[PDB]
């Protein structure tokens, strides 16, 4: 591994593995999987019912005390039965470490709101609802935060079109801004960039 | 049909409707609505103008890129008319002045200009022509307005046999002079009026462009209800919450509206005329700081 | 089988109750909305539009979808009451500037290739 | 090598010119039409054919790294001349 | 005759007055407002041309749109434009305002500010330099110098 | 002291060809500084430098009064500078096109043109491609 | 705590799609064929969903 | 390491209290700020005399686009479509076909300058130095239509700016 290759830290990998095993042991009721990546990141996979217990444990426990909510977001994977996965990123100032917690849901199953655990989660859950349509139960005030008033649909879903369905302009007859079906003078050009001759053998999937 | 003029798209802002229309006098009250209706469906509009471009600025957002073209012209020259209607297949005449200027009298405005426009359009091969005159345009009219309108209608029909004559009846709208003048006063019981909505006239013109059998026909655009002048002004003042142009306009407004049941109207163009009761608030809400008028049928 | 987690209602009856509550609230709000926004529409056709929007989702046979639609309608009502919208957002429900799309076979055949 | 349309428009190097019945000509009235006066085909036709005493010649368009990628041209066919795929320059062996 | 001479001279006077003092209000939507403020910086000094810094919308002469116009924002921009006294002009600054730019194929972006308001000058760039925006302002001044209102009223 | 600054002011008045040229330059460029002449432009632009001024003000151009077809006594703009003097004037190089001129090419414009927006010489976009589909031409002879 | 309802899933009213872009379109489910210009097979592993092709016309300006 | 910004203890001796009272009653810091502003008035301003004086620029500056050509006079573009593929804003549209002499040349080359972000990716993707971003920036336009450049406009821009473009490329090409 000469200078063009990224250096690998063994000590952090072992520490994160040990802490993941520790967290898995303490909460067997919810934790489903623990992973440590080759660039020293620890993410924990839990059941949806354990969002509040796991987050409260990670925030309040003396050994964890992850007091800072770095980010909360969602990822849309249409091929899964549970369409959306919910990702929590946490930072610990006491021990100078970062942890990730992943959850899953679909269109109709609500997720428990974590505003009681982290005050920062309010606007993040509002944005998740606005962009993906994931409902959060017991939220103080859940409503759109980014889309226009009266906007229909959720744009960050994979089946939503890039340019949407309606566009805006000014009409002199009605003397106001109106919404009409979208027509583009030049259609967005779609490029097929993926090549054959796979790049990374280490990620090859079984031929099923 | 010249393939580049074949309709395409879904009838939207960036579609192609196959209409290249020249709208003379498009900077007026009806011109803006005509240009807007033509541009919202993807047709190209050539806007001839004599006014400062600043006064034509409001027509810029009515069409997509390249779909609206502004050219300078004057009525006393035929070369400008030729170069404006050279490539158009539809020509609409909306030129008209309600008063008399020192350089353009009613004769020039309503006889010589429409005749020259029709002659040049016929010589250039323009397929369709739409001309606008008044409903009360009769040769023996006391007012010079309607006399000149009748003479111009006759000469246009002579010059362009396939032209369509449209006779609206004292159009009212947001930028009209009917309701605005009646609300700016702050005689009657013998004069009956027949107001017509601006959007109805615009849709009628668009349909006449689209309608194939309306080539040499003459249309009368009239509203749903006939009103006596006194109670009409009463209703106008009541809407505005208010307590109750030199020589020609007063004798034209005291004059009654004609009735020509033989001429086709808006209903033959598939338009349900909107009653004045719906748009009275729209027009007169700005004059402020229920009991509709009685009609005769 | 197919056990699923409730959002608000356990069956269809509570869903109908919430739908009726939301319809009542909208029916109250229509006249005040019409007056406050200085709309050119009448209260009658505004309430007719509310009725049409409620009828648009009349075929739903699942409580979760029903009360999620109720949640979205409550969000819209909250936006309308607090005057967070402008006249354009309210007037967008009527599509007064869109050409009327014909339905018969001949018209669609003449206009283009779109079925 | 700009030509003129029978109607009166200039013909571009790509050969574009609106036909007589075309309404889109109205965009050029009271204005002009943007046409480049230098045609690349005519300019490259005026270049002399280089004479080299080798079967294979290399061309980079001149200027080293300011030209095009370096390519090699075979000059065994005496019927025609070797033409660069990028620059258009022509090379030829000393026939006779 | 003297009739055209007097109106021509008065028109020149009015045009000089209108173009020598342009009071803009700026819609600082996005990072083009940074170059807008850099044109007000000591190096370029828009004030030295008679162009005041951040005039109120009620007594503003020209609107400068500097940033992306979203669908949620367009009604407010139109409302502000409507509340301007009649001798008003609009300058479109930057690619986002000119044609939607780098967000042209977006579901929440207005594909050009000219869908909402008429535009007099288009300033290209991403962003245009403060000097490029100054060039655009001077071009607007020349355009104002070119107009003729009293002549048109005389020949009508 | 003050006498010195007044003397430099009178030298500025003298260096512009007297009071007439002084008023000319003051009302055309809003500046009365005098600098060494760098070169003369083909369209009439004059270029000056003064290395004692701070960066940015050490180079300037006095625009010509009559370019291609209009009178530019008052209406001057930055698009009137030819590309070589454009490179020198924006401090992209330390060498004026007089000491070393640009490379000569047959296709380079011999007459620089300013921005022609809002002029009958403006650029009008159009498609440069040919028609894709050819229509069938019915015969001129009848069938029966 | 569990409805245990039995009915096919339908989220049509919640997606915001216009009425005429739901029952008029025709999606295609397929494994994309291998590009014959190349012998690689990495692009023929997954399943693709695409809609029916609609009208494309030439812009009057810029073509 | 870390510092404290506002962790001082005011002195409570009589002299310090009297000094603070004099500061309160006589407005010493206000006068000091006034003096700062007054001094700053008597120094030369930083304003340049645009358009007679221009702001400094660099050979790396990205301005208006142009299409270049070889010294023989033929255009450098070979319709490889790398610039159109790399364009982050999809502002380039290209069509091509064999020429009358069999050369690989474009028949359409449009750049929408109201979509362009002026990133310069196109000129660094070009293998033959055909498309560049020239030094011009004073090309404001009165209509949206004139900012939609076609091949003729770009070739005209290249012929117009070739001298400066070539000088700038000669200056900067050893960093590429
Ligand atoms: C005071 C009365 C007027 C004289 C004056 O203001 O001198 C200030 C002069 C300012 O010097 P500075 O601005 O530090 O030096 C810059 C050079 O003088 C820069 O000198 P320069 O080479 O740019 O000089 C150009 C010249 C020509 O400038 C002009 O003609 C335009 C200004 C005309 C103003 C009227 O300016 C003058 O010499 C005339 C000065 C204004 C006279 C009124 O020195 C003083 O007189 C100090 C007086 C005490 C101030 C309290
Ligand atoms: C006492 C009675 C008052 C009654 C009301 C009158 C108000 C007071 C009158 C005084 C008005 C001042 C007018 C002076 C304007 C001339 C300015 C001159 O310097 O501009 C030049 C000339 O511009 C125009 O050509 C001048 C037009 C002005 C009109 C000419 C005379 C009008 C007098 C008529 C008065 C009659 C009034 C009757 C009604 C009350 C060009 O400058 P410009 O191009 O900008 O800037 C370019 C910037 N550069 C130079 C750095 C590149
Ligand atoms: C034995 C004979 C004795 C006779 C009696 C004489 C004794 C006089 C001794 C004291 C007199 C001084 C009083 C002068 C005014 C004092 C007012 C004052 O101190 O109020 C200040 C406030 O005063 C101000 O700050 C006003 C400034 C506003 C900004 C304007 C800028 C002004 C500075 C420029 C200089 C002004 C020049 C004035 C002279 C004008 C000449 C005509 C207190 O505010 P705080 O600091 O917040 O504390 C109170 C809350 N705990
Ligand atoms: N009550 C009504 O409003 C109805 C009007 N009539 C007729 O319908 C037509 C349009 O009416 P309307 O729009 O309301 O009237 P307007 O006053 O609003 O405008 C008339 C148009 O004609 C143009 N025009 C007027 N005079 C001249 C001229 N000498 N040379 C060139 N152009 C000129 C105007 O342009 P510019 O301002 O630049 O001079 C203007 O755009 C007119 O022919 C009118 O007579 C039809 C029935 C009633
Ligand atoms: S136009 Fe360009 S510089 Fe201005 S905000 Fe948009 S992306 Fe940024
Ligand atoms: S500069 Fe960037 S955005 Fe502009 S054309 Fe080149 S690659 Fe596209
Ligand atoms: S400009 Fe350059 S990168 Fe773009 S198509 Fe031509 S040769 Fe290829
Ligand atoms: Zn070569």
């Amino acid at each position: 591994t000469r200078p063009t290759i990224r250096p690998r830290n063994d000590v952090v990998h072992k520490q994160l593995s040990a802490f993941g095993q520790y967290v898995a042991e303490i909460l067997p009721k919810y934790v489903q999987q623990v992973q440590v990546s080759c660039f020293n990141e620890l993410e924990i996979f839990i059941h949806p019912d354990g969002v509040i217990p796991v987050l409260t444990f990670l925030r309040d426990h003396t050994n964890a005390q992850f007091k800072s909510l770095a980010d909360l977001t969602a990822v849309d994977v249409p091929t899964r039965q549970n369409r959306f996965e919910i990702v929590y990123n946490l930072l610990s100032l006491r021990f100078n470490s970062r942890i990730r917690v992943k959850t899953y849901t679909d269109e109709l199953t609500p997720i428990e709101s974590s505003v009681t655990v982290y005050k920062a989660a309010n606007w993040y859950e509002r944005e998740i609802w606005d962009m993906f349509g994931v409902f959060f139960a017991n939220h103080p005030d859940l409503r759109r935060i980014l889309t226009d008033y009266g906007f229909e649909g959720h744009p960050f879903r994979k089946d939503f079109p890039l340019s949407g369905y309606v566009e805006l302009r000014y009409d002199d007859e009605v003397k106001r801004v109106v919404a009409e079906p979208v027509e583009l003078a030049q259609e967005f050009r779609k490029f097929d960039l993926n090549s054959p001759w796979e790049a990374f053998p280490a990620y090859r999937q079984p031929p099923e | 049909l010249h393939h580049a003029l074949i309709p395409h798209g879904k009838g939207g802002r960036s579609s192609v409707s196959g209409i290249v229309a020249t709208v003379f006098g498009a900077t007026g009250f009806l011109g803006r609505y005509v240009v807007n209706h033509l541009g919202r469906m993807g047709s190209q509009v050539i806007v001839p103008y004599r006014c400062e471009p600043y006064d034509t600025m409001h027509l810029r957002p009515m069409g997509d890129l390249g779909q609206i073209i502004f050219m300078e012209w004057n009525g006393k020259d035929k070369d400008s008319i030729r170069k404006v209607v050279e490539h158009s297949n539809v020509v609409i005449n909306l030129v008209g002045r309600e008063w008399e200027t020192k350089n353009f009298d009613f004769e020039d405005v309503f006889v010589k200009i429409p005749h020259a426009i029709a002659q040049v359009s016929k010589e250039a091969g323009v397929e369709k022509l739409i001309h606008i005159s008044h409903l009360n345009a009769d040769i023996k009219s006391p007012s010079r307005y309607l006399r000149s309108k009748a003479v111009g209608e006759k000469e246009v029909r002579a010059a362009f046999p396939e032209a369509t004559i449209i006779k609206p009846s004292d159009i009212f709208g947001r930028e009209d002079r009917f309701l605005n003048y009646f609300a700016s006063m702050r005689l009657g019981k013998e004069t009956v009026k027949q107001p017509v909505y601006i959007v109805d006239v615009s849709k009628g013109i668009i349909n006449a462009i689209k309608d194939p059998d309306a080539k040499g026909k003459t249309f009368a655009f009239v509203g749903p209800n006939r009103y006596l002048l006194f109670d009409l002004v009463q209703y106008i003042f009541a809407v505005a919450y208010r307590p109750f142009t030199t020589r020609d306009k007063v004798e034209r407004v005291h004059m009654s509206d004609m009735t020509l049941p033989h001429l086709p109207g808006l209903e033959d163009l598939g338009i349900q005329a909107t009653p004045l009761e719906l748009k009275a608030i729209e027009v007169l809400r700005r004059h402020r700081t229920v009991k509709p008028a009685k009609t005769v049928n | 089988g197919t056990s699923v987690k409730p959002i608000f209602s356990r069956d269809m009856n509570e869903a109908k109750r919430r739908v009726r509550e939301l319809y009542r609230a909208w029916y109250r709000e229509v006249p005040n909305t019409v007056h406050l926004f200085q709309l050119d529409i009448s209260v009658k056709q505004g309430r007719d539009k509310v009725r049409e929007m409620f009828m648009k989702n009349a075929h739903v046979t699942d409580p979760r979808v029903v009360d999620l639609l109720v949640i979205k309608g409550k969000m819209e009502l909250e936006e309308t009451i607090n005057v967070w919208k402008q006249r354009t957002h309210i007037m967008r429900f009527f599509h007064e500037t869109e050409a009327p799309r014909p339905t018969d076979f001949l018209s669609k055949f003449y206009v283009g290739h779109d079925p | 090598g700009v030509r003129t349309s029978p109607t009166g428009e200039k013909v571009t190097h790509t050969g574009q010119a609106y036909d007589d019945g075309d309404y889109r000509r109205v965009r050029f009235s009271d204005r002009q039409k943007e046409v480049n006066e230098n045609f690349a085909i005519d300019l490259i036709a005026e270049q002399p054919v280089s004479e080299v005493g080798s079967r294979v010649i290399s061309c980079d368009g001149g200027g080293g790294a300011l030209g095009h990628p370096r390519v090699y041209i075979n000059l065994d066919k005496e019927t025609k001349t070797g033409t660069c795929g990028y620059c258009g320059l022509q090379f030829r062996q000393p026939h006779h | 005759s003297r009739g055209e001479y007097v109106v021509a001279k008065l028109d020149d006077l009015v045009n000089w007055a209108r173009r020598s003092s342009l009071w803009p209000m700026t819609f600082g939507l996005a990072c083009c407002a940074v170059e807008m403020m850099h044109m007000a910086a000591p190096r370029y000094d828009m004030d030295r041309f008679g162009v005041v810094f951040r005039a109120s919308p009620r007594q503003s002469d020209v609107m400068i749109v500097a940033g992306t116009l979203t669908n949620k924002m367009a009604p407010a921009l139109r409302k502000v434009y409507d509340q301007m006294p009649e001798p008003r002009y609009v300058v479109s600054m930057g690619s986002c305002a000119n044609g939607g730019g780098y967000y042209h194929y977006s579901y929440s972006v207005v594909r050009g500010c000219d869908r909402i308001v008429p535009v007099d000058i288009y300033v290209p760039g991403c962003p245009p330099t403060a000097e490029a925006l100054l060039y655009g302002i001077l071009q607007l001044q020349r355009k104002i110098k070119r107009e003729k209102r009293l002549r048109i009223w005389y020949r009508r | 002291e003050l006498v010195q600054v007044l003397r430099r002011g009178l030298q500025q008045v003298s260096g512009h060809g007297g009071l007439r040229g002084y008023l000319r330059v003051l009302f055309r460029a809003n500046d009365v500084r005098v600098g060494t002449l760098v070169g003369e432009d083909k369209y009439g632009n004059k270029y000056y430098e003064d290395n004692k001024q701070f960066f940015g003000r050490h180079r300037w151009v006095i625009y010509t009064t009559e370019m291609n077809g209009r009178d530019t006594f008052w209406d001057v703009d930055g698009s009137m500078v030819p590309p070589e003097w454009h490179r020198w004037l924006h401090c992209m190089t330390d060498d004026p096109p007089t000491t070393k001129p640009p490379t000569a090419r047959k296709y380079i414009w011999t007459n620089h043109k300013f921005n022609v927006s809002g002029t009958p010489q403006q650029y009008v976009p159009y498609s440069t491609t040919r028609k894709k589909i050819q229509e069938w031409v019915p015969p001129s002879t009848p069938y029966k | 705590q569990l409805i245990a309802v039995d009915e096919k899933l339908d989220i049509t009213t919640l997606t915001g799609v216009p009425e005429e872009h739901i029952k008029t379109r025709k999606v295609r489910i397929f494994v994309p064929a291998r590009n014959n210009m190349q012998s690689g097979v990495n692009n023929t592993k997954k399943w693709k969903m695409e809609f029916d092709t609609r009208e494309r016309w030439e812009n009057p300006l810029m073509g | 390491t870390y510092k404290f910004v506002n962790m001082r203890e005011p002195s409570m001796d009589m002299k310090s209290v009297t000094d603070r009272a004099a500061q309160t009653l006589l407005w010493t810091e206000l006068v000091r700020g006034l003096g700062m502003t007054l001094s700053y008035l008597f120094r030369e301003p930083a304003t340049i005399n645009y358009p007679f004086e221009k702001g400094p620029l660099s050979p790396r500056f990205r301005g208006e686009h142009a299409l270049r050509r070889y010294p023989s006079g033929e255009e450098r573009c070979i319709a490889c479509k790398l610039c159109e593929a790399v364009c982050p804003a999809q502002a380039i549209t290209i069509e091509a076909e064999p020429r009358a002499d069999g050369s690989r040349r474009t028949t359409r080359y449009d750049i929408d300058m109201t979509k362009c972000i002026y990133c310069g990716f196109c000129q660094e993707a070009c293998p033959v130095d055909a498309i560049v971003e020239g030094p011009n920036f004073e090309f404001s336009t009165e209509t949206h239509e004139e900012l939609l450049y076609n091949k003729e406009k770009l070739l005209n821009n290249g012929d117009k700016w070739e001298a400066e473009i070539a000088a700038n490329i000669q200056a900067d090409y050893l960093y590429r």
